[PDB]
Formats: structure tokens, C-alpha cells, sequence
């Protein structure tokens, strides 16, 4: 509707419209699930790539920008499926880009000294940790118009910012099934060169491509150029 | 940019001398002045080649003709003079690149005719397909001097709206008055010095929001001539 | 040791807590920032860019977007005709979805402040002619015929003389709520035909307009929610 | 692979580099594990010697140098063997060089007031302790050219930095399996005289013996010296 | 008591937190210091050592290994002709793994710096001729024959006037990732014969050049990484 | 209240650990010393006897 009443006749604060304040917030990123017994479980672990083009919401809000700069912080909400907690002790291990990823439950990887380790029991409160700026480069982007050597078109590597990889400690599989959270808030937001606001549903996460034959239209219509 | 009532000028640089009217009227992109790679460690064993020979001058393209059903059309930077004068060969034999451009898009149209054409640069211009998965062809991607043609303008060929892209460096040409727009660019990326052949810093858009059109008997087709002229290249090859 | 005491709220993840957290990698030093042109601190920056408007929404486009981003003017329209009519409301549904402005507002509850559409004549240099804009305060009965419009807020434009002019939204403001409705006090723009389309022999008799919208610098917003633009 | 494209034309931190940075981190430098019942826990105690030389990546990192002085930081990440965990008091008991181990679950060893203990609950977070530069000489050296008085060739007994003795509390034996990770931090690290690092397999905690049937080369090989 | 609240993270180990610990022997005095030559405060200054290359690193070698340390040159090579050939890639595989600088390269994930790699003749005093060296950038195709060689980047070296001979490469860098596969940019060392191996009567017709390899001060490394070369 | 973060080592009890604990009879003024000759304070005055 279009109620004409109630009119705000001062300026409200420029602060809330600030890139910082824009892209703040610790959002839901990632929803791992270890179950006893199932699918993919058999194994008693989990390496989850740090993405942020997984959520379109938060995507979107990206592609506003060609360059982005910032920290990230990380926290982890885990308990069984139900929601309830027991005294399960677990280990989340953070596998820098370059360095080698877990392939077993038990692989050398875990005991990595290089591969920092947060041991935490899922009765204490939710692990929390902060990430640097990783890439190489000077700014992630999330638009690379070259190749890094097609297939591997807009593909640059320089932003990866690392592997996230998940276990139970313990030289037996754990008894409970285990539900992790993951939720991210980026720190100290730096962005570069705007452009136009994504307005296609998004097909794949490593790419631009659009349905073609679907090609919706920015706005909504109307019957006459002339009725309101 | 440029439009009637505007003293006409011949400018040169090199062995090259366009005619190009004197309207102040340019376009800085992003509010800022090509310059010299600042320092930094690679160069600083390895000083980089600034070839002010024929490398500095401007690179006229062939023109391209606009018909009342044109879609657009795009090229992309460095890609345009990488097949091209001795900016190619300096282009290719030097590992990393750097550069900047004075970018003058032109037309030739009488006062019979009618249209309006938006001129934008867009960096990192990534592009898509209309899907499965499927990255665009090489083709397409580095169309080189030729250019390429948009299919689905609307969308500019990688579902952002054509509506918007005034959010980056523009300029219009209305041929009601100006026929003639420029823009200033500077360079864009996430290190002081990527390869020529790889990547492409960005890409220059001239689509035709407000289509041709103009009585039967008129020349039908309006040619739009894209000038390029490097402004601060620099290469090193790291030798 | 220090006799401390835990108070209510001991052990909670709020998201919109701002805390410090343990570096990951202490003994890591990011690679340092160079200078990137175009480096944007406040999206009102982007708000205060000209984006284009899509006042020919019909439902007869839908297949032809292209044809959104600007409405026509004839020989066939006769003096005095209504052109064309849309309001001023960024955040709603409507011309406004096109422009970078009211895809930003999508992302805020509340805003205010003054607006600037800007109006561009594309045909032929040889024709001539007079529109009327005007601008219908909020709470305001819509124009009726050309007449009445002149005598509320207007601009007579002669796009033989000026190919482009532009048009202020004095304020508009908005306090978005649920029941989903709008607190939007929004004028109506309204474009007529002072004159007819004048044009000499050999020039197209049909010409188009396209339409161009910002915030002004007195706009500002309030109060983040994620859009619904997307799914 | 040799991808030669995206060139870091900038110079990184020095401070990466630095003996420091390069010996940091916690490591798991032991496993314990304390089972109800099985081969060696009709005990219910173990006494682990304090030993670096334990797993090899840590161990070359340090015959990169002759000489090394620092302190140590210790923490004890128990649970049971499937990660979880029962409210169960443990004791942790450091005995210096010099001093008398236990030898039995009750030994008058483990009220000796000289050996610092350190009792926690496995429900507690994990215990953390420092252990200083223990040498009875200016530095721990990973080689000595001489004999300390040959079976003893090598052997420098003023390396020795203690041992830790773990136990559960109380005069009945615990019900439940106890696997302890021991993980070590070295701060304050100063090394002296850089050798050659080790390019031929492990043989012996003790020595620099190598298999000298099979030596392997320093580096891979290639049909010709033209070819690359 | 002062009223505080745990935060996110409380309880939590992390093997890279720099906490302090509680000192286990309060009353222990550690045996101070003294003085001993040659600490160490950084890995460079190990990587500023020249160590010796294995660029003839053959799979006839590998049960003769002491005869990678170095190559040979002789009188049965014609002028012209290609020596040896190997690039400058520290990190990875090849010569470069017998280098104190390439071991320690895998102690790491990224590096950056110039090098300089010296060659020393070692054949009788007798002995005169000139080898060629050429340093061809990265991303550049190897020299086919000894004159295109000439065109780049080169060192003629007179071993009869010079024992030894130093070559700089300028720059190269490194940013390993996985899939395993590395950003190295980097060039080709080829050594060619420029004259032919001139010796008179009494001394050997087969001698050898041996190959020493170091990073210059600009040389730089970051982000830690347990290597692959133990087992 | 005042963000803490509890750090490993919590809830420990170290035999050697040198902290400060609740004057179980704070009312209580132990009786004042006196002069006693032969104070000893370090053993090793006892072995250069």
C-alpha cells in the first residue's frame, strides 16, 4: 500500500548508509551436519571451503563492489540435531590456502602444527576466531574479466581465504550426531569501484551466467504509460 | 563531450593527427589522472620500460556501423591493441604490463538523424552465457580490435541491468546535440602490474539506449569511430 | 584474585555483538593495500548517481525490455494530451526498481530527502516543441487536464532550446511497516503536451525521452534489512 | 605444477621469517592413553619424559641449529578415547631432573611437595603450564661430538627436561579410558650455529645413524642435464 | 565484585593463542646465558648462503650422487652447442632441493626476492674458452640456438680470465596453492658453449663447473607450513 | 559487564602457584613479634658453619 501520513520531516543518520555499518552483523554462512551414521559420516569429519558467494543474500550484497578488503570473524554455534548439548569435546582446524586438508578422520593433517587448532567442549559457549586478509593481493574481487594460466574463466584463486575442517576428537567415532552453525562478520569493510546491482537469479556460485531465455525484468508494469 | 558550437581541433600525437573539436567536456574516471606505477620491489630490480616511441599516439579502430536493430557493441582492455602496432609486440614479449587510456568514442551523423548512445567503462567486465554450465568461449571473452556485439543488452550479457550502469564512467551521445564523447582511464586492479595477455582491467560499452532512426533516404547506417590513446604505459619485463 | 561476579548475559552469542576475537594466525601479515581509484565509503555516494528510470514499464515490454528505458512523443499527440505519469517512490515497485536508488532503499526501512529527475530529448536537431512537467504534492488530487497542472508546480520545456532539464523533488519520506505497507508521502510527476511535435520534412515524427533519477544530498536512510529483491 | 601468472611484485614481511615466528604454535608433541584395562594400565598412571626429538617435523626444524634455549608452554587436552567427557579429577605432576619417578599408581612420589602438581577436572578447560630452561648449561644442544663419562656417544644428559606423571585421583582405580594429548609451545627461542639440514630418513630418537644401503639423494633426478 | 560477562570463545584452547602460563617451578633460577658465536635471529641470513645446486641431477646419478654437485664441459663439444639448462624455481623440485634456500622455501607458502646463482670452474690452470649464460625471463620461450641466446639477458664468461662468474635473477615469485600446483614466476638458466674447451698438451680434456646458489637481501618469505620432505 | 574470556588454565589448582587467599579470621591481629637473636635467613648461612 501507499499510506500518506506519518511524514519524517528530519534527516536521519549517514552512518547507517556506511560501507562499514552496510556489511556488518554476523550472518549464517554455512550449516555443516555430522551425523552418526548415513550419507557422508562414515568418515567422522568435515572440511568446509570458506565461501562467502553461498548465501545470494550476502552475494549480492558483494557484487555491489568490484574490490573488497576485510577481516573476518568466525563463531561456531554447534549442539546435537535436537538442539540438546553434551560433554563432546571437538576440534575445529583452520587449513590455510596452500597447506594440505584433512583426508581422513585421522589424517597427519590434524596434528599439523602450522594448521592452527581451536579445541573447544560443545558445552562451552561457541568458539569464536578472526581471519586476516589472506590474498596475495591487495584486495579480494570478485571479478577476475581474465584467465589465472574456457573453463577457468573469472577464476581467481587469489581469494581464497582457507578450509575450515571440522571433527570430534577422540580415537573413536563419537556416539552423537552433531549439528554446527557457522556464522561470519566481516571486520574493517574497504570497497572499490561500484557497479550495477545484480537483477537475474544467480545460476552457479563461480559465475555471471543467467537464464537466457527467462530474462526478467528490472521493474514491475503496468497496463498504461499513463495509469498510477 | 563534444557537440555543436564547439571550435574545431587537430590534435597530435606521433605520426597520428585526428580532428576532433575542443570541448572540455571529458570524462576522469573514477576522479582520477593516469599516472606512473608507484614503487615497488619488483621494479626496483628491474626497472620498467616506458616506451614513449610509437607506443603514446592514437590507435584509431576500425569503425563500426549503427543500424536502426544494433544491439551494441564492447571491447576489451588491454585486449583491443594487443593484436595491434608495436603496443602488441610491447604487449607481448614484456611478462608484466601496466597502463592507463584516453578513450574517444565518435560519430558522424546529420541533423536528419536521431539516437543516443551511452558510452561507459566498466572494470573487470566478466562476462556470461544463457545456460548448464558453460564459461563464455574465448571468442567472445578478448574479441580483440573488432569487438563484439551484445545479445542481450538489457542485462549487458551478464545479468546486471543496463539501466544502472551509469554507476560507472560515462558519458552520453545524444546526436540531437553532442556527437562525440571522452573518458579518461586510469588503472584499476589488485596489484601494481598484471599480464597484458591475461587479464583485462576493463571494458568499454557503447550501447544504444535511444535507437537510430531517420526518414528513408537517409544514410542508413551511422559510423561510430573509437580513438584509444595509452596514457602512462609501462612494462617490465623482469630482466 | 579479583572478586568478580557474572552478570545476566554471561556466555551469550549475540550477532550484533562487536567484540574482539583470537587471531587465527598471529604471525601473519596481510598482504599491504595499494591505491585503488573509486573507492566508495557511504552507499549515499552511489545514491547520488543518475540511474536510468523505466517509466514505460507495460506489460507489452516485458518481451522487449529495451523498450522500458525511455517513452516516446509523436505528431499523432495533440496539445494539451497527457504524456506520460509515475510517482515518486524509490522504494516501491513501479519505474523506481530500475534505478540503483531504489534498489538501495530496498535494502533500508526508512528514508528521507530530495530527489532529482532529469529528463533527455533524443530526436531529430530539426524538431521543436513544448512539454509541461509537474509535480503534484503529496496528498494531491492528480492533474485533470494540462491547465490545472500549470497551475501547481511546473516546468515548461522547450526541447528545441534544451535538450535536457531537470526536476526537483522537494521531499519525500518513508517509514516502511507490516500488517505490509508504506508510510510514503510521494508526489505524482506528470508530463503533458504544451505544444505538439514540430518537425520539418525528412526528420522522424517520433522521438523518445529517457528519464534519469538521483537522490539529492539531503537524502539519507535508516534502519538495514536484507532485500526480498532476491530469492 | 608451474602456473606463471600473478606475480607478487611487493616484499613480505620479514618478520615471518624469524626464529621466532618459525618455532611457535602449540604442537601435539605426545598421546597418552590410560585404558580401564588392557596392556599397560592394571597401572593407572603413566610417566611421560618431556622429549622434542619425538615426532620428526619438529625434530628437523630444531638440527637446524646446534644450540637452543627457551621455555616451554604446556597444555593437557584430555577426554575420554570416543571425545567425551566425565567429571573426573585428574592430577598432573612435574618432576624435575634429578628426581624420583613414580613407580606405582600410589608411590610417595606423588605427595612429594618439590614435584608441582597441578590437579584439574577433565570437565575444566584444559590445563596450561610453563616449564623453563631446565640445562645446568647455557643452552640445550642436539648434538655433542663427545661422551658424557660407545654406547653413551652423543648423549648429553643436560638436555634432560623433566618428566610429567599423570594419574586420576583417588585410592580406587578410575572406570573410565583416559586419552590425554599433550600439546607444547616454545617461547623465548634463541638458536646458535646453523648446520645443514637433514636430507636422509630417521633411524633413532638418540642419533644421526641413517640407512646407508638405501641414501637417498638430496634432490629428484632427470633423463638429461638439457633437458627441463 | 565487578560485574563481567564471558564472551564467545571463553574456554577455548588455540594452538596459536600467545597466553601466559602459570611458571611450574616459581623458585627456579634457569642457568643464565653466555655467550656463543653465530645466533641466529632470522632464516634469511641462511638464505643469504651460497649452497651447491644439483643442476646435474641425472637418473644415471642417483647411486653416484657426488657427481650431481657438478657438471662437465669438454673438448668433444662443438662451439655453440647447449651445456645444461634448469630453471630458477627455489620451492619446487629439481636442482634447487640440495639448496639451503630451497629447503627452506618449503618451510613456507609464498616468497619473493632476486637470487644469484655463481659458477666456479674447476679444470686445469691451463685450460681457456668462453661458456655463455642466459637468463631467460619468465614466460619467455627457451633460446633455441647460442645466438638467440645472446639477444637476451646474458653473461659471456671467460674461464681462462675468471674462475668463477656470478648471474643475477632479478625477480621471481611464488604463491603456492592446491587443486597442488604453484604462481611461480620464473626463468630458465641455459649455459652454452661459446668457443670450444681449449687445452694444450698434458692436461685433462674433461673438467667441471660447480654451482652455488643464493638469495639476495630482497628476498623475502611468509606464512608457515610444515614441509613434505620427512616422512 | 566487563567482556572476559576464561583462558586455559582455568579452575586449575597448581601446588606451586603463589596467588592470594580469603584471611579465613579477618578480625583476628596475630600476636607481635619480637626480638629473638639467631634469625636465620638463608641456609646458607648454616653451611659456611
Amino acid at each position: 500500500n501507499l499510506i500518506e501520513t506519518r511524514c519524517v520531516l528530519n534527516h536521519h543518520s549517514t552512518q547507517e548508509t556506511a560501507i562499514g555499518n552496510f556489511f556488518s552483523r554476523a550472518g549464517l554462512v554455512s550449516i555443516i551436519t555430522m551425523p552418526t551414521t548415513g550419507t557422508q559420516n562414515t568418515d567422522g569429519y568435515v572440511n568446509w571451503d570458506i565461501d562467502l558467494m553461498g548465501y545470494a543474500q550476502l552475494r549480492r550484497k558483494c557484487e555491489l563492489f568490484t574490490y573488497m578488503r576485510f577481516d573476518a570473524e568466525f563463531t561456531f554455534v554447534v549442539a546435537k540435531p535436537n538442539g540438546e548439548l553434551v560433554p563432546q569435546l571437538l576440534q575445529y582446524m583452520y587449513v590455510p590456502p596452500g597447506a594440505p586438508k584433512p583426508t581422513s578422520r585421522d589424517s597427519f593433517a590434524w596434528q599439523t602444527a602450522t594448521n592452527p587448532s581451536v579445541f573447544v567442549k560443545m558445552t562451552d559457549p561457541p568458539a569464536q576466531v578472526s581471519v586476516p586478509f589472506m590474498s596475495p593481493a591487495s584486495a579480494y574481487q570478485w571479478f577476475y574479466d581474465g584467465y589465472p594460466t574456457d573453463l577457468d574463466y573469472g577464476q581467481c584463486p587469489n581469494n581464497m581465504m582457507g578450509t575450515f575442517s571440522i571433527r570430534t576428537v577422540g580415537i573413536e567415532k563419537s556416539p552423537h550426531s552433531i549439528t554446527l552453525r557457522v556464522y561470519m562478520r566481516i571486520k574493517h569493510v574497504r570497497a572499490w569501484i561500484p557497479r550495477p546491482l545484480r537483477n537475474q537469479p544467480y545460476l552457479f556460485k563461480t559465475n555471471p551466467n543467467y537464464k537466457g531465455n527467462d530474462i526478467k525484468c528490472t521493474s514491475t508494469s503496468r497496463d498504461k504509460i499513463t495509469t498510477l | 563531450a563534444c557537440g555543436y558550437s564547439d571550435r574545431v581541433a587537430q590534435l597530435t600525437i606521433g605520426n597520428s593527427t585526428i580532428t576532433t573539436q575542443e570541448a572540455a567536456n571529458i570524462v576522469i574516471a573514477y576522479g582520477e589522472w593516469p599516472e606512473y606505477c608507484p614503487d615497488t620491489d619488483a621494479t626496483a630490480v628491474d626497472k620498467p620500460t616506458r616506451p614513449d616511441v610509437s607506443v603514446n599516439r592514437f590507435f584509431t579502430l576500425d569503425t563500426k556501423s549503427w543500424a536502426k536493430d544494433s544491439k551494441g557493441w564492447y571491447w576489451k582492455f588491454p585486449d583491443v591493441l594487443t593484436e595491434v602496432g608495436v603496443f602488441g609486440q610491447n604487449a607481448q614479449f614484456h611478462y608484466l604490463y601496466r597502463s592507463g587510456f584516453c578513450v574517444h568514442v565518435q560519430c558522424n551523423a546529420s541533423k536528419f538523424h536521431q539516437g543516443a548512445l551511452l558510452v561507459a567503462v566498466l572494470p573487470e567486465y566478466v562476462l556470461g552465457t544463457i545456460a548448464e554450465n558453460s564459461h563464455p568461449p574465448y571468442a567472445t571473452t578478448q574479441p580483440g580490435q573488432v569487438g563484439a556485439v551484445l545479445t542481450h543488452p538489457y542485462v549487458l550479457d551478464a545479468g546486471i541491468p543496463l539501466s544502472q550502469l551509469t554507476v560507472c564512467p560515462h558519458q552520453w551521445i545524444n546526436l540531437r546535440t553532442n556527437n562525440c564523447a571522452t573518458i579518461i582511464v586510469p588503472y584499476m586492479n589488485t596489484v601494481p602490474f598484471d599480464s597484458a595477455l591475461n587479464h583485462c582491467n576493463f571494458g568499454l560499452l557503447v550501447i544504444p539506449v535511444v535507437p537510430l532512426d531517420f526518414n528513408t533516404g537517409a544514410t542508413s547506417e551511422i559510423p561510430i569511430t573509437v580513438t584509444i590513446a595509452p596514457m602512462c604505459a609501462e612494462f617490465a619485463g623482469l630482466r | 584474585g579479583i572478586p568478580t561476579e557474572l552478570k545476566p548475559g554471561t556466555n551469550q552469542f549475540l550477532t550484533t555483538d562487536d567484540g574482539v576475537s583470537a587471531p587465527i594466525l598471529p604471525g601473519f601479515h596481510p598482504t599491504p593495500p595499494i591505491h585503488i581509484p573509486g573507492e566508495v565509503h557511504n552507499l549515499l555516494e552511489i545514491c547520488r548517481v543518475e540511474t536510468i528510470l523505466e517509466v514505460n514499464n507495460l506489460k507489452t515490454n516485458e518481451t522487449t525490455p529495451m523498450q522500458r528505458l525511455c517513452f516516446p512523443v509523436s505528431v499523432q499527440s495533440k496539445t494539451g494530451e497527457l504524456c506520460a505519469a509515475f510517482r515518486a517512490d524509490p522504494g516501491r515497485d513501479g519505474p523506481w526498481q530500475s534505478t540503483i536508488l531504489g534498489q538501495l532503499c530496498r535494502y533500508y526501512t526508512q528514508w528521507s530527502g530530495s530527489l532529482e529527475v532529469t529528463f533527455m530529448f533524443a530526436g531529430s536537431f530539426m524538431a521543436t516543441g513544448k512539454m509541461l512537467i509537474a509535480y503534484t504534492p503529496p496528498g494531491g488530487n492528480v492533474p485533470a487536464d494540462r491547465i490545472t497542472a500549470m497551475l501547481g508546480t511546473h516546468v515548461i520545456w522547450d526541447f528545441g532550446l534544451q535538450s535536457s532539464v531537470t526536476l526537483v523533488v522537494p521531499w519525500i519520506s518513508n517509514t516502511h511497516y507490516r500488517a505490509y505497507f508504506d508510510y510514503y508521502t510521494t508526489g505524482i510527476i506528470t508530463i503533458w503536451y504544451q505544444t505538439n511535435y514540430v518537425v520539418p520534412i525528412g526528420a522522424p515524427t517520433t522521438a523518445y525521452i529517457v528519464a534519469l533519477a538521483a537522490a539529492q544530498d539531503n537524502f539519507t536512510m535508516k534502519l538495514c534489512k536484507d532485500t526480498e529483491d532476491i530469492e
